[PDB]
RNA sequence: UUGGAAAAGAUUAGCAUGGCCCCUGCGCAAGGAUGAC
RNA sequence: AGCUUUGCGCAGUGGCAGUAUCGUAGCCAAUGAGGUCUAUCCGAGGCGCGAUUUGCUAAUUGAAAACUUCCCAAUA
């Protein structure tokens, strides 16, 4: 916020402004020493500890702001030609998978009730029977309890609301105090979060049927992270001579996560592909929501390059960000081979027949959120010819 | 800065503690060089507006008025003790002594429930008021 | 900003349809029962419910 | 008032 | 939300129960030394509870509410959260006093008998409550003066002269370096001193040593978990006393008793009389059932415990204790199960007549043969934005009230109910007047005949307003039969009304 | 007065005063008890003192000025700190020093490039997305209209 | 009638008062309708 | 002459009492605060503060829970 005194002497105005210079600077060094002493394992305190995580997220709120005002000015980092290639890959994708798009909620959805239900119940368990609730907190309660005494009238309304409500209110920020990875929390109001509970159960449950995130999307419930691994190992060696290294052969799993995937999420761009899949008033009222005003404290920030992890509707735009990227990764062929036919696809980590499973060096990929793994292996000739690439 | 105004003279200090008798008197026996005594001044000055409707804080310096390091033995760098109608009121801290607090409290939150536990004992008249915190130890991990 | 004096109330002398009410509403009578129990002899719950 | 207090602390550190 | 799950893999209402934890803790049970043994180490000996299975721990009920319904300040709330922690200290405080678990810290409670080894301001506080007001001398003091009672109650067959207490210092009941004697009785005769041996020995040695006066003592003591041994303890105490350097006790074949407060336990293993270790044993078994200084001990450990028994509940009137409720305690046979008066009528079309009806509650008395009606308003109970709860919460309440608009010289001595879920309103409505015990009838008598009456139903039907105007239940059988016959004569007349 | 009048009582000393190295500070012979004798006494062994404490005087003071010189290029003092700013800072009136209100009360247009390269980006993507075959879309115009078809 | 030793007032519940909404009797303003040989 | 309107204030009765009653002292406000009907129509409240104050009685805990002396001994 803008120091202006205009009724002060311009040398106490300098002098203000240097004693302000110098308490930022001092400030800045001791949070970045405080943070690399916490990350380190020193010994801390309580009072300790909030301060310097409350110094940790102005410093980043700042810096969030300054990157997105340098985004504004820089413009869009994805160029023109770039874009309408992964958007021409991603139709080419939807086209040959056949995956008919999402329509708005009808009228008179079959399941609408029951995913509004389970949207209230998703939301309500957060609020776990504490000492007190805040007054907004207390207004949320309310709004859910109402939300479960008239579904007819909550759905309406929640329906009116994702038609007309292009531009919401302002989401908190704060940052949960990890003592290594420090991650925040954002809320959203309590219409606004139960309308994009709803558009997330019903996105999600529109997405299973038609079978749009695909199988090496690997966070599901069939299989548990644990489960996942043991599933990735099992199948690892059940590939034809997965270990026969006597022919000169070399396996190489590669295993990466996509930096600032999330912090990276071009909003125009998550708008334009949405549409291709969601349904296009439903896409826009996404993508509009991915941009609001993050307000925390004194400080008040907008959003236009950075989807907002607290949403509900993350999971369905994160899904879809990363099933992008895997298809630019994977490439056309090898993902349609791991996703086998679409009248009979292809179970996760298998390959429709076994000449299809070493048609090419990639054979195992599973996209986790944000972390990547694949599994190749290169023949001898190949290792060869990309070594010398 | 320090905008508690220190009383100089010891006679003074004394007369202060006899000034006011419906809310607590504290007085920073701490030197204003050391920077122990600045943050007890800035603990002091974040609670400045806050207890001042129940409470009347004074600084002091011991090079100053000696009488008061030399009678009521305030060897610390910067102890706070209280005094409430001419009758010292004692806080349960447990380090052994209960005449001086002898830490520099960098929590705000702490010395205003300090101050208000203190103020609800002299209310009830207890010269040894059972502080609300576990001061023994070093309340860190 | 100030603080509210360290001041309770003085005594109880009222009650029934003049402080009952606020009592019966707002601080209104939970159960009372069957959740204050701890039942030290036997374990109702699960080892690790919580 | 607090100026003179003050100029006399900071002298002396 | 700011706060971390740790189970980020799956949901339990998801995926299932994962895990099965139960075993681990039935064997972190048993091999800790099972029920007994862990309670070992704990206070549960000194409650006194017999029962390992009834007792039911106050979870965060100590208080009325530890002050949450109200708006006090942190500090107050601070103190309120730490408040289980001294009960927790105090609960596992024998396995942490002993002497052999902290540093030699050995400090002796002010005017008490617990020597606390070390410095644990909650336990500390919690031992010092438990007991206030000056408790461990006038428990010494109830003590002495009840096995002296006991004794004087039947001495003179015991060959006893003339028994009085001696001049014992109040410092000399709670310090252990000096002893002194408890009980100077003499024997008028050449009571042959016994060899001072513990009462727990069925052996009979005596030696050859006589004399005419006997002494008895009592020592009280609060034994940890290793000091719980009454009986060596006592008889090395009664050992060090017979050659003590200032326990002057008058009669070298003066006995000494112990209390182990603690773990409530007692001994003595001193120079047992002949014909008096039996009186002594039954007078120390009397009183560790009923001393009562000791059960007020007991009772204010098990509160500052936050433990309670759960109190046995009013039997139920089988067809053997029909008969039981005629005698002079006043009993109301209240059955407002018919409360819910309303026409669910069938209108001709478009809906069912919703039109409630004008409700009542029964209250008889067959021991008086009484009969008081408090009608319900339809208006009270439709419209008031509340659950069925609410309502069955608001006729208990009248039904208290009614109760206390009866004299209290004519309040119903015990209050039959027909509801099995309306005793635990029916108490808590009228706490403050316990006089009246909640039976059980679970026999329900047709008392909704009243309701079907000429009458009687017409006034319910058409009673708007709360009337309590009383009733002959009898029509003449107050004045002219008896009360059980005409109870039986009510029930009669109420069952011809209800069969047809 | 002394403080007994305030009817106080307890529960050069001082921790600060004392210390590990040398104990307490301060001098154990006080400074009163002086005389021409002691001035005579006090000189000779003052002489003594430099006489004895000029070996490497010269050389080390010059290392000395030389490192608080270095160190002066990285050591401001926090009073040198604003030492620039208080100078100018008396220039200010006396109508500029009681103004002082109570704190109780051409041009590079960098969004402009944004917003073009944006739009051209949008265009693009719209011409791209122009040749999709089944994009679906429900008009808020019947949605809202036939909203209230069902309502009560 | 005679005679010897000598919590710094708290917890819990109802009842009326009290607060407002209705009426009544009282007192009266400005009026409103009427009887006046 | 009898009655009565806005009803007022007194006294009695009925009911309500956390959303409510009121000050509202901060602010707008008879010189219009507010809008899906009524939009050339309607015309006086709303945002935030704080409580629901006066007494009596029983009980309840405690050794004592309070209103002008007391435990004692052969008699009178």
């Amino acid at each position: 916020i803008p120091w202006k005194v205009p009724g002060l002497p311009t040398p106490i105005e300098n002098m203000i402004l240097r004693y302000v210079k110098a308490k930022a600077d001092w400030w800045t060094n001791t949070a970045h020493y405080n943070r690399e002493r916490i990350r380190r394992g020193a010994t801390v305190d309580k009072t300790v500890c909030k301060k310097n995580l409350g110094r940790l997220t102005r410093l980043y709120l700042k810096a969030e702001q300054e990157r997105q005002h340098n985004y504004l000015k820089d413009g869009p980092y994805i160029t023109a030609e770039e874009a309408v290639a992964v958007y021409t890959t991603t139709v080419h994708w939807l086209e040959s998978r056949r995956f008919s798009p999402i329509p708005f909620p009808p009228l008179s959805y079959k399941h609408d009730t029951k995913l509004l239900i389970l949207a209230l119940e998703r939301l309500k368990e957060a609020y776990s029977v504490k000492s007190r609730l805040n007054q907004s907190q207390r207004e949320e309660l309310g709004l859910i309890e109402q939300a479960y005494d008239n579904p007819h009238e909550a759905l309406s309304r929640i329906k009116r609301h994702l038609l007309t409500q292009r531009a919401f209110k302002e989401v908190g920020i704060e940052f949960m105090d990890l003592y290594s990875h420090l991650v925040p929390v954002y809320d959203v109001e309590p219409l606004e979060k139960i309308t994009d509970a709803y558009l997330d159960q019903y996105l999600w449950y529109e997405a299973d049927k038609r079978r749009l995130f695909p199988p090496w999307i690997k966070p599901a419930d069939t299989e548990p992270p644990p489960l996942l691994v043991y599933k990735w190992c099992q199948g690892i060696n059940n590939l034809q001579d997965v270990w026969e290294t006597s022919e000169g052969e070399c396996n190489v799993m590669l295993e990466s996560r996509f930096e600032k995937m999330y912090e990276k999420i071009d909003l125009t761009l998550l708008n334009r592909l949405l549409r291709l899949i969601v349904d296009h008033n439903i896409a826009d009222y996404m993508t509009a929501k991915n941009n609001v005003v993050i307000n925390y404290k004194d400080m008040n920030h907008t959003n236009s390059y950075g989807i907002i992890r607290g949403l509900q509707f993350a999971s369905f735009i994160v899904q879809y960000y990363g099933l992008v990227m895997d298809l630019l990764v994977l490439g056309l062929h090898r993902a349609s081979e791991m996703a086998g036919p679409p009248q009979m696809p292809n179970d996760f980590l298998s390959f429709q027949d076994i000449a299809t499973e070493a048609a090419h060096p990639i054979r195992l990929f599973c996209r986790y959120i944000d972390r990547i793994h694949i599994f190749f292996r290169f023949t001898a000739d190949e290792a060869r010819d990309l070594i010398q690439r | 800065s320090y905008m508690l105004p220190h009383l100089h003279n010891g006679w003074q200090v004394d007369q202060a503690i006899l000034s006011e008798e419906d809310r607590v008197v504290v007085i920073r026996f701490g030197h204003d060089w050391d920077p122990t005594c600045m943050k007890m001044d800035e603990v002091l000055y974040s609670i400045a507006e806050k207890v001042k409707n129940f409470a009347v804080i004074y600084l002091v310096d011991i090079t100053e008025v000696p009488d008061f390091n030399k009678m009521y033995e305030l060897y610390d760098p910067c102890t706070v003790m209280f005094f409430f109608r001419n009758k010292h009121i004692m806080i349960d801290l447990g380090t052994g002594n209960n005449n001086k607090i002898n830490w520099a409290m960098e929590d705000k939150q702490e010395m205003v429930d300090i101050i208000e536990t203190v103020y609800r004992g002299a209310r009830k008249g207890r010269g040894l008021v059972v502080s609300p915190k576990d001061y023994s130890t070093k309340y860190r991990y | 900003k100030p603080l509210p004096a360290p001041l309770d109330g003085q005594r109880k002398k009222r009650g029934g349809r003049r402080y009952r009410k606020m009592k019966e509403r707002l601080g209104l009578t939970e159960i009372r029962k069957q959740a204050n129990r701890m039942s030290f002899g036997e374990i109702e719950e699960d080892a690790y419910q919580e | 008032d607090i100026e003179s207090s003050l100029k006399q602390l900071a002298e002396r550190r | 939300v700011l706060k971390q799950n740790p189970f980020w893999w799956t949901h339990q209402r998801h995926d299932g129960k994962l895990w099965n934890l139960n075993n681990y803790r039935t064997d972190m049970i048993q091999a800790l030394g099972g029920v007994e043994g862990i309670l070992e180490h704990t206070l549960f000996k000194g409650t006194y509870f017999p029962t390992w299975e009834g007792l039911f721990w106050e979870k965060a009920s100590g208080f009325e509410e530890s002050m949450k319904w109200k708006k006090l300040t942190n500090a107050q709330r601070s103190g309120l959260n730490q408040i289980p922690n001294r009960r927790f200290t105090l609960w596992w405080s024998p396995t942490i006093n002993r002497a052999n678990v902290y540093v030699g810290f050995q400090v002796q409670l002010d005017l008490t008998g617990i020597f606390m080894h070390g410095k644990i301001p909650t336990l500390k506080i919690s031992l010092i409550q438990i007991f206030r007001a000056h408790l461990w001398q006038k428990i010494h003091e109830s003590i002495v003066m009840d096995l002296c009672q006991v004794f004087d109650q039947e001495l003179d067959a015991l060959e006893i002269e003339t028994v009085q207490k001696e001049t014992i210092h109040p410092r000399k009941s709670y310090k252990m370096n000096s002893s002194c004697a408890d009980i100077l009785l003499f024997a008028s005769y050449k009571w042959n001193v016994s060899r001072p041996s513990l009462l727990a020995d069925s052996k009979d040695v005596m030696d050859s040593t006589t004399t005419q006066k006997y002494w008895i003592d009592i020592q009280l003591r609060w034994g940890d978990y290793d000091s719980h041994d009454i009986e060596r303890y006592a008889r090395a105490k009664f050992l060090d006393y017979t050659t003590d350097n200032m326990s002057i006790y008058p009669s070298p074949t003066g006995v000494l008793i112990a209390i182990d407060l603690a773990y409530n336990l007692h001994s003595a293993y001193g120079n047992w009389f002949p014909g008096s270790k039996p009186l002594i044993q039954q007078a120390m078994a009397k009183i560790m059932k009923a001393n009562p200084a000791l059960y007020v001990l007991r009772e204010r450990i098990r509160k500052g415990l936050q433990l309670y028994s759960s109190e046995p509940t009013e039997p139920y009137l089988s067809s053997q204790n029909y008969g039981e409720l005629f005698s002079n305690q006043i009993i109301w046979f209240v059955d407002d199960t018919n409360v819910y008066r309303v026409t669910i009528h069938k209108t001709f079309e478009g809906n069912l007549t919703t039109k409630p009806i004008n409700g009542a509650i029964f209250i008889f008395n067959p021991r008086t043969g009484q009969l008081f009606l408090k009608i319900i308003h339809t208006s009270v109970w439709a419209g008031q934005k509340r659950l069925g709860q609410l309502a069955k919460w608001k006729t208990a309440e009248e039904v208290a009230a009614l109760i206390r608009s009866l004299p209290v010289e004519e309040q119903p001595k015990q209050i039959i109910v027909t509801r099995k879920g309306m005793l635990d309103p029916l108490e808590v409505h009228l706490l403050d007047f316990p006089n009246i015990v909640i039976k059980g009838s679970e026999l329900q008598l047709p008392f909704q005949a009243c309701l079907k009456v000429e009458k009687f139903g017409d006034l319910i039907l058409k009673a708007t307003e709360p009337q309590m105007v009383l009733f002959n239940l009898y029509d003449d059988w107050l004045k002219t039969i008896s009360s059980y016959t005409a109870f039986s004569r009510l029930i009669l007349i109420l069952r011809a009304l209800h069969v047809n | 007065v002394p403080g007994l009048g305030r009817g106080a009582t307890g529960f050069d000393l001082n921790d600060t005063n004392y210390d590990e190295f040398n104990g307490y500070a301060g001098s154990l012979f006080s400074s009163g008890p002086y005389e021409k004798d002691d001035e005579e006494a006090d000189a000779i062994y003052a002489a003594l003192d430099k006489r004895m404490d000029e070996r490497r005087k010269e050389r080390r003071e010059q290392r000395e000025k030389e490192e608080i010189e270095k160190y002066r290029m990285e050591r401001p003092k926090i009073q040198q700190q604003f030492s620039d700013l208080k100078r100018k800072l008396a220039e200010v009136t006396e109508e500029e020093w009681l103004s002082i209100p109570e704190v109780g009360d051409g041009e590079l247009d960098m969004r402009k490039i944004g917003q073009a390269r944006n739009t051209l980006m949008d265009m693009r993507l719209s011409q791209v997305s122009d040749s999709v075959s089944g994009q679906t879309v429900v008009d808020p115009k019947g949605y809202l209209t036939d909203l209230n078809s069902m309502i009560p």
